[PDB]
């Protein structure tokens, strides 16, 4: 359970995150 | 020399060439409209996934 | 897993139309090098044949 | 593929890619009150309204022979809009045309609507003979589905249903079903499919470099004479 | 070792198609100062497959001229790109004579290679001393079956997946799906595994060739378009009687076609007596078809290669004389007469050969 | 090439097959 | 084809550059177009027309 | 058909062939006669090494 169970869910936010350009997108994305 | 008659073989031998090319040319013209498409396709594929993040 | 965010809806419906509008794009795009198959050497056409492929240059 | 590879291609005595204010000999000159006795001029601020009043026209005159079909009254607004924009969006400089282009324009499109008001413009007619083409299709469809019989279709819809299945269910290393896999295993149905049909040929030259025509009978000859009608 | 220096280096694909490198063997001549020959390999073909062809003593080509046994762009080792325009790939190889220095080159090529290399005269000219082109034409072959069976494997080659796919199942894809054996030898040793033992991949991009077979069209290497023109130089064309890529009956005019100096069968164009074999297109690995090969080569670079057009061989330098049409020199008291035409050093420009004899001359005098 | 043949023989110089196949069709299309 | 045959080439280019003239702004072209097919064959007597 | 006039036109076209590939076909007769002759002087090769063996 520990361990390798939340390396998919990393990759997803990381492109939502990319995706983010303006500076109100980017907020939403650290909350 | 009057090379008006002539300069209208140059063109056409031209134009020739351009439809004989015409599938080469359109179908890079496409490769990034293509590129466009997919790139708005992207914003589809990670909503899909939200369900199974959450 | 049944229902969440009633308010999610909203994107969920949003991002399906925008998805739909650029899956007719992508099929347009897709189509016409699928029928471009059979048309080659344009030179090697009648005129009244072509204009066939290139259907509306008629009109 | 092939590119244009004259640099000055685009090139015109008015500059690079004019085509609204082509250089001419006699250009354009100022008009001063205090010098000037008379003039003939025909150009007036009455190009606005004129265009309006044209889509009008050419809209409600266009509709006339729709016989109420809602869908094609869209599509035509949509086709009647891409002709209106046409100075809105255009690389020329409609702004900058020699004489006025919004009153050139105008009259172009006055005589559009002559043809139209007479239902012989080719968009008039291209319209009906593409809509009747589309909906003797559907219509086929109607009658099939009637008769609970199932569409060419839906046919194949239901036939890629499946081949989507069968590829995912074999896709157990990864996970990622491209909308490009999908793509090439419709085409792939397509090609089948298509080349099933007895069809006209299309191609000049089929798998050999010969032509696929009537006329691309060659040596050796082996046919005999033509056979009359049996009766 | 010496003889064989073969520059090392990754490919990097590229967006412009200026931006392009090519990289591949040299095999340095007996002797110092001799012109160069660059050689293309068949597509898809490995270069090593011809360095016992040029370094065999046998045919000592060597003697005559160094060779550069290059790779085309999206081949072996050379960059990426997804253009094949002939235009394109030979400025490629202007680029690499420039930044290797060499002033003019002698151009020879195997099947596609030799359409490659006839390119490059057809758009450098002034800088190419002639073409030999071994079982090849400038034609369009889209519709030979020997083509179709080409682009049919490497339609075949994109279905592998060397993340998944384990070694074994790549060697039973191969002898199924590619009948022809030394096409399947080919491909094998083209597949290569990158540093780390990250993955198995081919030296030569499948994407970008597979898209430019498939889609068939005037761009595909197969077709020989209008566009490339005409080559004015010394073209000399040898393949075998019972060849699948070129046929003796009517495959020989596009070379009159395109090769305005061209004689005519027996001249400039000769066929190697050979049986019916799929495999005679691989002159060098049977002995008999590459002898007569590496003959009719030793001939053409001895006294044929870079010899001016009027002049029978390269025994008339010297003593033959060119008419001159009048009104062709700045000069206006000049007598109009015969002329033999000058013959320059095969790299003039990247060195002083020139300068220095002048000062020699001088001495004389 | 320039010189090409007889004017009667024209027509036969335009042919080019992708097969090995003897006598050839002249005609091309 | 309009790009191989020399005849409906020689004739297409020869009235583009004839109506491309209207930017000279004589009058309308549609108007003095047949005049100058009657002007052809005054002058054209020189070149057999 | 009367191929009199074809034949005496198809044995030229083999000689005219055979002219092409003279350097070919003369070369390939002095390779065997060439063996032939560095086969005699192999012996000569063994006696110079007689005087060595001694
Ligand atoms: C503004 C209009 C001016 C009108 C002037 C009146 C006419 C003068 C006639 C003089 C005879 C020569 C004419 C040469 C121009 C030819 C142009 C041409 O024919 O069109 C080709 C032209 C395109 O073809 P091109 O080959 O690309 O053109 C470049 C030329 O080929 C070649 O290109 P190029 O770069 O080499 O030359 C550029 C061109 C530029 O032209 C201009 O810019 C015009 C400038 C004003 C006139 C200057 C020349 C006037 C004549 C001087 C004569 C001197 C006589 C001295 C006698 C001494 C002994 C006693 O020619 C010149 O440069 C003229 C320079 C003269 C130098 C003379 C050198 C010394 C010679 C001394 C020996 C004397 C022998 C005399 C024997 C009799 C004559 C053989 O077609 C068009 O462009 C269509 C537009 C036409 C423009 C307006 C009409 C102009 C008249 C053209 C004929 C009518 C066209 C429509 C026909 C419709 C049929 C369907």
């Amino acid at each position: 359970q520990a361990p390798g169970n939340q390396d998919k869910i990393l990759k997803w936010i990381s492109t939502l995150s990319n995706k983010a350009t303006t500076g109100e997108s980017r907020s939403y994305c650290t909350q | 020399p009057l090379l008006q008659r002539f300069y209208r073989r140059a063109a056409a031998n031209e134009i020739f060439t351009m439809e004989a090319f015409y599938h080469e040319n359109i179908e890079n013209k496409l490769r990034n409209l293509m590129r466009i498409t997919k790139g708005q396709l992207e914003y589809w594929d990670i909503h899909t996934s939200y369900g199974e993040i959450r | 897993s049944s229902a969440s965010s009633k308010a999610l809806d909203d994107i969920e419906n949003e991002l399906s139309f925008h998805a739909a509008i650029w899956l007719n794009a992508y099929a347009d795009y897709t189509m016409f090098l699928f029928e471009l198959e059979e048309y080659n050497d344009p030179n090697d056409y009648l005129m009244h044949e072509n204009f066939d492929f290139f259907r509306g240059l008629e009109t | 593929g092939y590119k244009i590879r004259n640099k000055s291609i685009f090139w015109t005595r008015a500059g690079w890619k004019n085509n609204w204010h082509p250089k001419n000999f006699n250009a354009p000159r100022p008009s001063y009150g205090e010098f000037t006795m008379g003039i003939r001029c025909r150009n007036d601020h009455h190009s606005f309204l004129r265009y309006v009043q044209t889509y009008r026209n050419m809209s409600r005159h266009c509709k006339q022979y729709f016989l109420g079909d809602k869908q094609l009254e869209e599509t035509f607004i949509l086709g009647l809009r891409s002709l209106f924009l046409v100075p809105y969006d255009s690389q020329c400089l409609t702004d900058q045309i020699k004489h006025g282009g919004e009153r050139r324009f105008v009259d172009q499109l006055d005589r559009d609507f002559e043809l139209i008001s007479y239902n012989t413009h080719p968009y008039q007619l291209f319209t009906y003979t593409v809509r009747n083409e589309h909906l003797a299709w559907k219509n086929e469809q109607y009658e099939k589905i009637q008769k609970g019989e199932k569409t060419f279709e839906q046919e194949l819809l239901d036939y890629l249903d499946e081949q989507v299945l069968a590829e995912k269910a074999k896709l157990r290393d990864g996970q990622n079903f491209s909308i490009e896999r999908m793509t090439e295993i419709a085409l792939h149905v397509f090609r089948k499919a298509r080349a099933g049909k007895v069809r006209p040929a299309q191609d000049v030259r089929g798998p050999d470099g010969n032509v696929n025509d009537f006329l691309e009978q060659r040596r050796p000859f082996e046919h005999p004479n033509p056979t009359g009608v049996t009766h | 070792s010496r003889i064989i220096n073969h520059l090392r280096g990754d490919p990097v694909y590229q967006d412009n198609t200026k931006d392009v490198s090519l990289r591949g063997t040299f095999l340095r001549g007996k002797y110092d100062d001799l012109p160069t020959m660059i050689f293309f390999t068949e597509a898809c073909d490995l270069t090593a497959n011809w360095i016992p062809f040029f370094t065999n003593p046998q045919y000592d080509i060597l003697a005559h001229r160094n060779v550069w046994l290059l790779n085309p762009r999206n081949f072996g080792n050379s960059d990426r790109h997804p253009s094949f325009d002939l235009q394109e790939m030979s400025d490629d190889v202007m680029r690499f004579m420039y930044s290797q220095k060499i002033s003019m080159a002698t151009l020879g090529g195997h099947g596609i290679g030799g359409k490659i290399a006839l390119a490059v005269g057809c758009y450098h000219a002034e800088r190419v001393t002639g073409v030999f082109s071994i079982d090849s034409s400038p034609m369009d072959q889209r519709y030979h079956e020997a083509f179709k069976e080409f682009k049919g494997y490497v339609n075949a080659l994109t279905e592998i997946n060397f993340k998944t796919w384990s070694d074994k199942d790549v060697k039973v894809f191969l002898k199924e799906n590619i009948k022809d054996p030394k096409w399947r030898s080919i491909f094998t040793n083209n597949i290569s595994k990158n540093a780390k033992t990250q993955s198995d991949s081919f030296n030569f991009e499948i994407n970008y060739l597979n898209h430019n077979l498939n889609f068939n069209k005037a761009d595909s290497l197969g077709n020989w378009a209008v566009k490339n023109g005409i080559y004015t130089g010394r073209a000399h064309f040898i393949f075998p009687e019972y060849s699948r890529w070129v046929h003796l009956a009517t495959n020989t005019l596009p070379m009159h076609k395109v090769c305005a100096r061209v004689k005519g069968f027996g001249h400039d164009i000769f066929y190697v007596q050979g049986d019916e074999n799929p495999l005679n297109h691989w002159v060098y690995d049977f002995e008999n078809y590459a002898n007569v090969v590496a003959s009719k080569l030793n001939k053409f670079l001895h006294s044929y290669d870079g010899v001016h057009a009027l002049l029978k061989d390269r025994t008339e330098i010297g003593n033959f004389m060119i008419p001159d049409r009048i009104k062709s020199r700045n000069d206006s008291k000049h007598i109009y007469g015969d002329y033999s035409p000058a013959h320059l050093h095969h790299n003039w420009r990247f060195n002083h050969i020139y300068e220095k004899h002048d000062e020699l001359d001088k001495k004389l005098n | 090439t320039l010189q090409w043949g007889s004017l009667a023989e024209r027509p036969m110089v335009d042919r080019v097959m992708s097969t090995s196949t003897w006598p050839v069709p002249y005609y091309q299309r | 084809n309009p790009n191989t045959e020399e005849n409906t080439i020689d004739s297409d280019y020869l009235a583009a550059s004839g109506t491309v003239e209207a930017e000279k702004e004589i009058t309308s072209i549609d108007d003095y177009l047949g005049l100058v097919f009657a002007i052809a064959y005054v002058f054209g007597v020189f070149f057999y027309v």
